[PDB]
């Protein structure tokens, strides 16, 4: 009964804003570290932003650092992304996983597995 | 699929996990371990049975 | 001050799954056998699912063969009935009742009185 569910998303106009919201169901998200991830159409899937368990510990992709902010709340079940100056490179599906780390070292740089994964929610930019 | 309760082709006919469980599931990636450039064919998955 | 509390009803889907709770206050459930009973609109009150106190004995109604696991935790004083597979069919108010067997024999195959009974609960199956 575990699932992950994405929303927030449609179609902007480039510079604009838009928020994506991560909500879990039948398990508790505050254990375990949720990232952000793309498939640009002909690309693969990328890393674009992830947060630890409790917060402490963040990273972002080069391409949306200054742009992306990944926040969440472990009360609500929820991890957000707030897009702030979007641009037509940021074109895609995106994604939202949790999973644990798989390395020792708090940072979540690096990637593993990721055991949970959603249905995913499109985000387009053009104009 | 391996969690009591649940369904599916190996939840079904692989080993099924009664609803009652006492005990933990625990998995990792074996990707640079249990794969082959060419492929590894070694283990073998029923999808039809009686 | 003995009470039987069912708990864990609720509205699924078809071919979805769903596990009741039978919790029991002011006695020690351990030493009676406990029985899940519905009653569907329109229908008389039939024996689901039986276990005995110490839980090497089970009865089941044949409509509910393969689909419903019963079980109890003497030491945590509850009796749980696993549905899966679940149908329309289904769609009825669940009783544990608690009581001694009344005759002769191991096995919970006959019904008798029932000493002890919940307010139930209800599972709705519709899709």
């Amino acid at each position: 009964q575990v699932q992950l569910q994405e929303s927030g998303g449609g179609l902007v106009q480039p510079g604009g804003s838009l928020r994506l919201s991560c909500a879990a169901s039948g398990f508790t998200l505050d254990y375990y570290a949720i990232g952000w991830f793309r498939q640009a159409p002909g690309k693969e899937r990328e890393g674009v932003s992830c947060i630890s368990s409790s917060g402490g510990r963040t990273n972002y992709a080069d391409s949306v650092k200054g742009r992306f902010t990944i926040s969440r709340d472990n009360t609500k079940n929820t991890v957000y992304l707030q897009m702030n100056s979007l641009k037509p490179e940021d074109t895609a599906v995106y994604y939202c996983a949790a999973w644990e780390a798989s390395r020792w070292y708090c940072p979540l740089q690096f990637s593993a597995d990721f055991s949970s994964w959603g249905q995913g929610t499109q985000v387009t930019v053009s104009s | 699929q391996i969690a009591p309760g649940q369904t599916g082709k190996i939840a079904d006919y692989n080993y099924k996990l009664p609803d009652d469980f006492t005990g933990c599931v625990i998995a990792w990636n074996s990707n640079n371990l249990d794969s082959k450039v060419g492929g590894n064919y070694n283990y073998l998955y029923r999808l039809f049975r009686k």
